[PDB]
């Protein structure tokens, strides 16, 4: 045949993937944490949106640690040879470095651990997209006016809020990230490349929302997402 | 609006 | 006139803006850090590529913890107002969130902070662009066979290896990273928008760059860069 | 080859 490229994804195996979605919205009354409201409309937007996509949605609700923990093995466990790419999207509370299963944290590495290139063999070298909405601090962002390969390779971590900071979620609207990505998704996963796509969701996000509060701490706050690429291949959700 |  | 659109940063300022090196390969004896032989060749590669696409390239090299923070204060105080973007190489000895000056070690964040959107207002809604060839922690990947804006946007950090990991330099060929990082600059700055640029790099280090060593532990060791995008447009070092 |  003639000359050939391979800058991008194989995206056309027989099925595009698993998208599990975590969406712990209620938390055992003893960790203290407060329920989420608007995380549904975030599930809801994010199941129809990935369905689109022909993904295998897989929608999770009030998952503990060990529930979390244990979904992971198992998926991680599943045989993928005829999948495309993995993507988990996690809605939780959240500290750097952590997401909350609704009876305690899980650390984030751990959870991706269990798709390593050695560790999840039907998944070495396909995408594994983790999207993350959740705190990683308390931080607010106060803006101004204008042979082998490695076994981390091919993970991509699209985090709502950059590292150290608060992340923002509207009670009746949904969270500014997942509302964006969504939007963005909708809008141009049959025309730009999933990096460019996820630059439109940070100028969106980084843009359009302000925190409106009766408390002066946490009035007129901004917020930017923070894309963790690790990927070693451009990644279009369509394919020719 | 609400902080996670 | 007709149609417009916005997607990708203004980079046609009269000058590209300032590319700083940090080359920091001897340090006071009594911090017990190595040489970091092969890192003048990591400079001099940097200080050529920058040339290139047009950069005001700045040399620096074995400056302490306190002479960073005063160059990177003292560069954030010029007047940018005719520069497109912010470059900064930082090659060094380093753990998580941290880099080495020669007699102790400088936070990252404290660094970036200088060029905040609200600290430095000549630079603001432009990209501001951190190379950093350094460890962050002591990890070793095995490998598999196979109205306002937010302070913290238009920040971009291009890091040499994921997050925990150690990071390679070749003491003939200098840094995997920088060295891939320069080929794919040469070869696509004038064709592929930054975050394509960049995963070439990824791809180029993970499958090209495999450790040697006469140490078990050290020896057949993988490495992955980790792209960390917090910008709002396509950059392009082109412009039409 | 030698760590950072």
């Amino acid at each position: 045949s003639g000359i050939s490229l391979d800058n991008s994804y194989k995206m056309d195996y027989p099925e595009m993937g698993l998208c599990i979605i975590i969406n712990n919205k209620n938390f055992h009354k003893s960790t203290g944490m407060t329920s989420r409201s608007g995380t549904d409309v975030d599930a809801a937007n994010l199941r129809e949106t990935f369905r689109n996509l022909k993904y295998e949605v897989r929608n999770k609700n009030d998952l503990t640690r060990e529930e979390i923990v244990e979904l992971m093995r198992d998926v991680s466990k599943e045989d993928h040879s005829k999948r495309s790419s993995f993507v988990c999207v996690l809605l939780s509370h959240g500290e750097e470095g952590i997401i909350f299963g609704t009876n305690g944290p899980v650390d984030l590495k751990k959870i991706t651990n269990f798709f390593r290139g050695d560790r999840c063999r039907s998944l070495t070298g396909k995408p594994k997209l983790f999207i993350i909405q959740a705190c990683r601090g308390t931080e607010l962002d106060c803006g101004i006016e204008t042979h082998k390969i490695p076994v981390e390779a091919d993970f991509l971590a699209a985090y709502s809020t950059a590292p150290g900071y608060y992340s923002w979620r509207n009670s009746k609207d949904g969270s500014w990230f997942i509302q964006s990505l969504c939007a963005m998704l909708k809008q141009y996963a049959d025309k730009l490349e999933f990096m460019h796509i996820l630059t439109r969701v940070n100028r969106k996000v980084a843009t359009e929302f302000e925190s409106f509060s009766f408390d002066a701490t946490f009035h007129a706050k901004k917020q930017i997402p923070c894309i963790h690429s690790m990927l070693t291949k451009e990644l279009y959700f369509y394919h020719h | 609006d609400e902080v996670d």
